[PDB]
RNA sequence: GACCGCAGCAGGACUCCGGGGUCAGCAGCCUCUAGCGCGGGAGCGAACGCGGCUCAGGGAAGUCGGCAAGCCGGCUCCGUAACCUCGGGAAAAGGAGUGGCUCUGACGGCGCCGGGUCAGAACUGGAACGGACGCGGGGAUCCCGACUGUUUACUAGAAAC
RNA sequence: CAUCCGGUCGAUCCUGCCGGAGCGCGACGCUCUCCCCAAGGACGAAGCCAUGCAUGCCCGCUCACCCGGGACGCGGCGGACGGCUCAGGACAACGGUUGCACCCCCCGCGGCGGUCCCUGCUAGCCGGACACCGCUGGCAACCCGGCGCCAAGACGUGCGCGCACGGGCGCGCGCCCCGCGGGCGAGCAGCGUGACGCAGCGACGGCCCGCCCGGGCUUCCGGGGCAUCACCCGGUCGGCGCGGUCGCGGCGCGCCGAGGGCCCGACGCCUGGCGGAGAAUCAGGGUUCGACUCCGGAGAGCGGGCCUGCGAGACGGCCCGCAC
């Protein structure tokens, strides 16, 4: 395929750039907004690392939950009936495995 | 020494000539399979031969043909002149065909032009040989031979 | 059937001149008998430079129908440099035309190596035809 | 496209064969890889998906001395006399049945030792003892041999005789 | 070096002897020995001339005509057609290599000492090697004379004799 | 499934062809009342192709919509079979017959399963992270850029019987041979013991060996015409050492010989040449055709080169030159 060089060229239409270091001046879209994630850890290491169990046996309920009900709900009306959105929890030692 | 390398038997280790003159085996004289004898020439004789048929790291297995030597010139090796009949079946009669078959010949046996051999199949050992051979039937000094 | 008024550049090609063919046309080499445009002075060989209309005819490396025929053909690549007015100085390794009428269509369908872009202004149907414009 | 067919090459009788079919993957050959001796062992992937080691440099090889029943790692000094190219000596390329020096030093404790023959040794002491490779480092990525022993060294003392 | 042509005239004059290096060479180029500094010198660096060079892009379009110039060239290995009196054509046409080093091989007389030719290989150098010099451009046809020879000293070397 | 008859003469008996008469397999003409079966762009155009369609399925993992169904994604398996055509190829393919003690193989099926040290390991159990995606995008199109969230039976690690254990490397029968095996017509296998190497695979443990099927080569025999092709070849023919391969071998490369093939027709040339099982016709002996239905070969405009793979030198993969 053509690909554009690695050294940067008047010809570029588009740039892509990390802040890193900054100014004082909070960036007006930038530095004043903190974009919530999207979803959390579900390997089960990284979940007892996440609550400090290492720091202070399976968890196994430990485990956080979006609480919003479920998905593909809303127009049937279940928005009252609340599943909990709990993000399903890999890598977790069960008495099976 | 004008030979670029030296010629080892594979089967006997090189420390058996330097040392122990009392005894062991400095020659592997192996027994052919198909009821032939192996020969007292190669169980005496002096010779390597990687594709020997006896001595050397070399296999008979497939068919075992008879055919008369149409030529003894290059090193080691014959060419057997096959002589056979074809039948062709409109006319009732057959066509006298000959087939020349490449076969290494061991230096153990000693082959003159115009003596019966018998030929064994081997692995390839050349491009065109195929075939081993396995014994001699020496004719006298001096036609189309069916073998 | 040339676009534009041209800056004068040096010609490098004249009568006589074996120039090669740039297309898949079916020639191979185009020999120049003449060049359109042109009122000579006396001893003057007629002579042409990229992108001018010149009359050619096809030697024996040719196909046969396009050979013993005044053909016309503009001059796309020329070894002998010239100077654009922009002061760039360009040459090419060969010198080299495509067979197109004066109208300014092309008898071939394809175009092969640089072409000069004083071919390509002047004649736009060899600015869309040639991969690169040099 | 290094091929080992048979269709690319004529008949006995010298007659140009015709090609009937395509070059084959099955029917592939892969560039020689003369292994170098320093003074990394590649992995490809065969037909069946086996994988062959292929030695491209390699410093040292578990020589032995079956005589006297002792065998160490020793590493390669120098390569002499190929048998096939001279051109290979000198690059010191590693072919099975290469002539080569390995360090005395692993066998030097040998040295005390006697009855193990006379002429091996006196090899012991110089920093040279003689030693065809018996592994193809190209197929099996290693370069395991063994001292010369015998009349074979003999031969091969008289091809590198200084002449 | 004094002869004979006006002359102490780049004209013409018969022999003998004939080193080195590069080389196939008594060739070209450079030299040892020996000879030796030519109807003068200075200045300048115009045109034009004569003797040589080099030239972009094109490549005989110049011209009566490729005249003159250029191209090619030594060696080694391949590779060579029509035609033909079978002898030729033919160096046909067309290619490729070539240096300097460092080494290998072969070739004799026969304790031991030649020879300088032939191959083969590394390794090197702006991509360079017959490095100057010397040194076929080639091909397709037509006419005429078979050829090698001879010819109008002083305008015709030809197909003429 | 043993048959003739018309024609040279003025007549006759011959030779000898010409012509009929039968049966197929296709074209054309004219004509077809109905049903059953059935061939159907092969025929010196393997010429070119608009458009549509011909390879998906699966849930290992599932925090948008809808519910237990998950889309999208990642992952797996398959896409190498099938369908198509007959261009190339004349000791080749292909047929019948051998071998691999010279070999590769997915699946499935049956066995078998011990995995070194030593540092650092977590073995109730390891990392960090990619896609989808959230944001922010260029580009005519094709194509895809960044930044963050975050899973696997994905990825990389990884404890684990010093009878630990992959490859390869040594030393391990002979007395003229053959008359036992783990075995074999065959000295083959396996092991012991040296040393090398740390190969496996272990985060839902499985390498490995077998059998199968499918290869790859291979042995013998059969395998077009043309002499207006008589000599031919020069890795060509053998040896030897290496390399390469799944292996074998001039298969490649050095080296060393001078072979090798042929009037029992070699070699050259040519083909409107795929071969076989078969098809047509048909006392017998034969002649002709071997597109196509099954089997084996070959190819995807024409050459090359590869990647992924257990397997493809794959073209409803990629890359390049060529032709359009």
């Amino acid at each position: 395929k053509s690909i554009r060089g690695c050294i940067v060229g008047p010809d570029l239409h588009a740039l892509s750039v990390v802040l890193v270091d900054a100014g004082d001046k909070t960036l007006p879209g930038l530095t004043d907004v903190v974009v919530p994630k999207r979803l959390v850890p579900k390997r089960a290491s990284k979940i007892r690392r996440l609550f400090g169990l290492p720091t202070t046996d399976p968890k196994d309920q430990m485990l956080v939950c979006e609480l919003i009900k479920e998905l593909g709900h809303e127009v049937t009306l279940k928005n009252g009936e609340k599943k909990l959105k709990y993000p399903k929890v890999q890598r977790v030692v069960t008495d099976e495995k | 020494q004008h030979e670029r390398a030296y010629h080892k038997q594979s089967q006997i280790f090189q420390g058996r000539f330097l040392r122990k003159d009392n005894a062991r085996c400095l020659r592997f004289y192996k027994s052919i399979g198909m009821g032939y004898h192996t020969p007292i020439t190669a169980i005496n004789g002096t010779y390597i031969d990687k594709k020997c048929p006896f001595t050397g790291n070399v296999s008979i297995r497939g068919r075992i043909l008879r055919g008369v030597v149409h030529s003894a010139k290059m090193q080691r090796s014959i060419i057997v002149r096959r002589d056979y009949l074809h039948f062709v079946q409109k006319y009732k009669r057959y066509e006298r065909r000959h087939k020349h078959v490449a076969a290494h010949l061991s230096p153990c046996f000693r082959v003159k032009e115009g003596d019966i051999v018998t030929i064994g199949e081997c692995r390839p050992l050349s491009k065109t040989i195929r075939f081993n051979v396995i014994k001699v039937e020496p004719v006298s000094e001096a036609r189309f031979s069916p073998f | 059937g040339g676009i534009g008024n041209k800056f004068r550049i040096s010609c490098g090609l004249p009568v006589g001149a074996v120039i090669n063919c740039a297309d898949n046309s079916g020639a191979k080499s185009l020999n120049m008998i003449a060049v359109k445009n042109w009122k000579g002075h006396l001893n003057r060989f007629p002579k042409a430079s990229v992108g001018d209309m010149v009359l050619i005819t096809v030697g024996r490396d040719g196909k046969p129908e396009l050979r013993r025929k005044v053909t016309p053909a503009v001059v796309v690549r020329q070894r002998k440099v010239w100077r654009r007015k922009d002061g760039v100085w360009i040459y090419f390794q060969d010198n080299a035309g495509v067979i197109i009428n004066p109208k300014g269509e092309l008898k071939g369908s394809s175009i092969t190596g640089p072409v000069a872009k004083e071919a390509a202004d002047r004649w736009p149907k060899i600015s869309t035809t040639a991969e690169c414009v040099h | 496209g290094i091929t080992h067919d048979k269709m690319y090459k004529r008949s006995k009788t010298g007659a140009v064969q015709g090609k009937w079919h395509k070059k084959r993957k099955y029917n592939l050959g892969r560039q020689p890889a003369n292994t170098k001796l320093i003074v990394k062992i590649s992995t490809i992937r065969c037909r069946g998906g086996n994988i062959k080691r292929r030695a491209l440099r390699l410093s040292h090889g578990s020589f032995a001395w079956g005589s006297a029943d002792i065998s160490h790692k020793a590493r390669i000094l120098q390569v002499v006399y190929n048998s096939t190219s001279n051109e290979l000596v000198r690059t010191n390329t590693l072919v099975k049945g290469c002539v080569v020096q390995i360090d005395s030093a692993p066998f030097k404790s040998a040295l005390s030792n006697d009855t193990l023959d006379k002429e091996i040794l006196d090899q012991i002491r110089g920093d040279h003892i003689l030693a065809r490779i018996s592994s193809r480092p190209g197929q099996v990525g290693t370069a395991d041999g063994y001292i010369l022993e015998g009349p074979e060294l003999l031969f091969y003392q008289k091809k590198l005789a200084p002449k």
